[PDB]
RNA sequence: GGACCUGGCGGUGCUUCAUAUCCCUCUAGAGGAGCCUGUUCUGUAAUCGAUAAACCCCGAUCAACCUCACCACCUCUUGCUCAGCCUAUAUACCGCCAUCUUAACCCUGAUGAAGGCUACAAAGUACGUUAGGUCAAGGUGUAGCCCAUGAGGUGGCAAGAAAUGGGCUACAUUUUCUACCCCAGAAAAUUUAGC
């Protein structure tokens, strides 16, 4: 029983964090150079160059994307680990967004490195076939008091009904913060809620730049090799309290963690949710340190969203330069 | 005792056990949270935007309180009998002591806002349960005449609309204070002076009609003998509504000692008839709760109640839902309906780990405390009492 | 039948003002998001029911494979110990809370019913009650089952949908961090009170 403030809460950025120059900074610290070299050993291609210097266009790929910030999230651990030895010492939860799961879990001692990257590579190509599969994408939509999702998405339903076309998707994917959402499906639909804004009243909308509709149905064929991929890995159990996605409350047992790790992938993430499990404390008591290990700063700006005393003590693991050359 | 273990079993009929699980038995009369329809509730609140603060809080719990302990009022002999004890061990004043101060309630405007605003939910929960026990017993019952003795602010005619409202075609209302005949006017009319009434054919009346001619299908007197000043009025006020009646007479009283003296005042008198040629010769019977027309078997020491849950008014005071504990007797024309008539559970049923406690009212006219186990009972009988609750009927046979 | 007196309308309106309580008018905040509870409907053979009895100890938490409760099957039992069970009852009392009820004299009219004021003054003066709650900071009894209301085992059970009632969190530019404790640098509809 040790009082929240000198306690510290992991959190694990997932794909759209990715840049150009991941890795800078991280090189040189303790252990990340096998962390890479493994990476090559089992993806079979040089993440290194790519993640440091590339096109990003080939990083912007999802079968690129994934790997890269899992490793990137794991040597930001590593540096964390060099500089403040306590933090990772007391740390009492772990998060990650999509893909950051992964590395949460390889973080808690329940995954191997080599294993947990396996997983991230099949759950890739997977989710690019199924994307290959049918056109769909992501729209970011900031809402105001009066916005309605549930029937701005039926009027997206019926808009792809009345064009023609077999059960058209459109959903809620990804909870992040009060009156901002992700819907995800059917291009068509994302480009009804564009235009007629309006009528829905959303206040700013964006596309986002990515290779499908993740966390909807329409990632069913890509459930079915992941959890193939799972079968034969053998998750322990978590050191740390790390929060899950389909339902924002703590991984409590090793033989659930491998359907709800499949579950993920076509259900909407439940980010709002798990912040408010993981911070959620009557006025007046104190809040543990924050820090996001990986690539990014995005969930420091959804933190600051969700919870803005709890976003007083963030800080975020540089991943792109160091002030000191160990 | 109508639960012998190992003799007695569950009443079949209709194919119960095999055609319909164990939560839907017939005696199941529980009646989910009474909501008052919202024409009423909002013409209550429109009625009283004028004056609803801080007083009219204390002023409506001033009210319930006094009418839910009030007393009967002591008849000559007992008074003689006190008086005569008292000089045997001032004591004028030792009586004034020790008696209850009966008064009359003059139903003045604001009384009358007060007494609404205090009881209307309340008497509407109450006569819903009572007309639910006739509708759920007897579903082909379609009355077309109704009329309610005491009619105060016209709950027994919007619970009588809410049930019977595709075959009642007149709603006799009688109340001689002018004031809350005014307001249940209002209250019908949308809480507006003027206006298109919201149930057709409702009658209003300042003096009761004494005539065997005229008869009623239903006839109604909730929370209403209480006010009478004297048993003799109680008994005359019964006698011309049973012989107005129809086919039920229905008597709702406070769930207290004092309420279910009065009904089983009247339950007797109906019962035992004292008329020599009546123009309508059928015989009563107790329709409801009771299941046998022998002396109440608890009026000794203690009384009999009910309990419907319900929905209140919404009001700067009325927050939690709330229950009404009443006393009722359904007096129906003619013979029972069969033999084969059930317990009656009387007392909140006590789930605990592998058995239950019932209070039962049997045919046989005595109490009998019941401890229900699957062993003792049988499975079927022993689910139907877990299942059952306060105010049910417990379908068991020899 | 005649005369007179008190009445009764806790009645009805209308006039003016004292017209304080009560009203409005007025002033300042309180709807979205995420969780948890209340009621309904639908559904199950069954309880999304509880932890002086689990787990988690950053806070709190869900269902946990704790255990109890429920449903479907079974097994014991003269056994733990002349065994065992918060099973009931304050609708047994007592305690505690709450509800309600709780004159005399002197004059006038013929010593009739009856009436009695004038200030520059003309008869006026002196405890009970309750089918109430509470068996958590407290007691004294009474009853229940005792081949089962006791003790075990094998499976399940882990609900779904709204409209509305309520509660907890964060919600910023008159803000946030640091230094200081006030001349700096960076970041970016009802409702609640009023006095
Ligand atoms: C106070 S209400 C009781 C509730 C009412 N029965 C209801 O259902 O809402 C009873 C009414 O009966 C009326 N009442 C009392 N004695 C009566 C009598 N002798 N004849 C006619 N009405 C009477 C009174 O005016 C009184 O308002
Ligand atoms: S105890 Fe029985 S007989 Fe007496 S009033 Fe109640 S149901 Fe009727
Ligand atoms: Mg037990
Ligand atoms: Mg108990
Ligand atoms: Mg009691
Ligand atoms: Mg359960």
């Amino acid at each position: 029983r040790r009082m929240p403030g000198q306690c510290s809460v992991l959190l694990f950025p997932g794909q759209g964090s990715q840049v150009v120059g991941m890795g800078r900074g991280l090189l040189n610290y303790p252990r990340v150079r096998e962390l890479y070299a493994a990476a090559r050993r089992v993806l079979g291609y040089d993440l290194l160059e790519l993640s440091l210097h590339g096109p990003q266009e080939t990083l912007d790929r999802t079968v690129h994307c994934q790997p890269a910030i899992f490793v990137a999230s794991l040597a930001a651990v590593e540096k964390l680990h060099h500089l403040q030895p306590s933090v990772i010492e007391n740390c009492v939860a772990a998060a990650g967004f999509s893909v950051g799961e992964f590395a949460a879990l390889v973080f808690a001692g329940a995954m191997e490195f080599a294993e947990g990257l396996y997983a991230v590579k099949i759950r890739a190509e997977a989710m690019q076939e199924a994307s290959e599969a049918v056109p769909s994408g992501m729209l970011s939509v900031l809402g105001q008091p009066q916005s309605k999702f549930n029937f701005a998405c039926l009027e997206a339903r019926e808009h792809c009904k009345s064009l023609g076309i077999e059960n058209p998707v459109c959903e809620v994917s990804n909870y992040l913060f009060p009156d901002c959402r992700v819907i995800s499906g059917h291009q068509e639909a994302l480009r009804f809620l564009q235009k007629n804004s309006s009528k829905f009243h959303f206040r700013r909308t964006r596309m986002l730049p990515v290779s499908g509709a993740f966390h909807t149905r329409l990632m069913e064929p890509a459930v079915e090799p992941l959890t193939q991929a799972l079968k034969a890995v053998d998750i322990k159990k978590p050191l740390v309290s790390v929060y899950s996605n389909v339902h924002a409350h703590r991984y409590r047992h090793p033989g659930h963690i491998h359907k709800l790790l499949a579950q993920q992938l076509v259900s909407p993430v439940k980010w709002e949710q798990t912040m408010h499990a993981i911070y959620e404390r009557k006025k007046g008591r104190g809040f543990p340190q924050t820090f996001e290990v990986g690539p990014g700063r995005q969930l420091g700006a959804i933190l600051k969203s969700c919870n803005m005393q709890a976003w007083k003590s963030y800080s975020a693991v540089d991943v792109l330069q160091t002030l000191e050359h160990v | 005792a109508a639960l012998v273990p190992g003799v007695t079993q569950v009443d079949n009929k209709s194919g119960f056990l095999q055609k319909r699980p164990h939560r839907q038995h017939p005696g199941i009369l529980k009646l989910p949270h009474v909501r008052l329809p919202q024409a009423l509730a909002n013409g209550a609140q429109l009625l009283l935007l004028g004056s609803a603060g801080p007083t009219m809080e204390n002023q409506v719990q001033t009210l319930t309180s006094y009418l839910w302990s009030r007393h009967l009022p002591v008849e000559p002999e007992e008074l003689q009998r006190r008086a005569r004890h008292l000089e045997k061990k001032a004591v004028l004043h030792a009586l004034r002591k020790t008696t209850y101060h009966w008064q009359e309630l003059s139903y003045t405007e604001g009384l009358s806002l007060v007494y609404m605003a205090a009881r209307l939910d309340g008497g509407f929960a109450a006569v819903s349960r009572a007309f639910h026990e006739i509708r759920a017993r007897n579903p082909a019952f379609q009355p077309q005449t109704l009329m309610d003795f005491g009619s105060g602010t016209g709950s027994v005619t919007w619970a009588a609309h809410s049930i019977w409202g595709q075959s009642l075609r007149e709603y006799m209302c009688v109340d001689r204070s002018a004031a809350m005949l005014v307001l249940a006017e209002k209250l019908l009319k949308g809480g507006s002076e003027s206006g298109e009434p919201y149930i057709p054919g409702v009658f209003f009346r300042q003096f009761l009609p004494v005539s065997p001619k005229v008869q009623f299908d239903v006839v109604v007197s909730a929370f209403s003998l209480s006010e009478l000043p004297s048993k003799a009025d109680r008994t005359e006020v019964v006698q011309t509504l049973w012989r107005k009646t129809g086919h039920f007479l229905v008597l709702v009283e406070n769930g207290t000692k004092a309420g279910h003296s009065l009904l089983m005042d009247a339950r007797d008198l109906v019962l035992k008839g004292k008329e020599k040629s009546p123009l309508d010769p059928r015989p009563g019977f107790v329709f409801a709760p009771c299941p046998h027309e022998l002396p109440c078997p608890q009026l000794t020491n203690l009384a009999c109640s009910f309990s419907q849950a319900y929905h209140p008014i919404p009001f700067s005071w009325n927050k939690k839902p709330k229950e009404e504990k009443f006393s009722m007797v359904i007096l129906a024309r003619g013979s029972p309906e069969e033999a084969h008539r059930w317990p009656r559970i009387t007392q909140p049923v006590l789930k605990r780990p592998r058995h239950v406690h019932c209070h039962l009212c049997c045919p046989d006219g005595h109490m009998q405390h019941a401890v229900l186990t699957a062993r003792r009972h049988g499975r079927d009988l022993y689910r139907c009492a877990r299942v059952s609750s306060w105010g049910d009927l417990l379908p068991v046979l020899t």
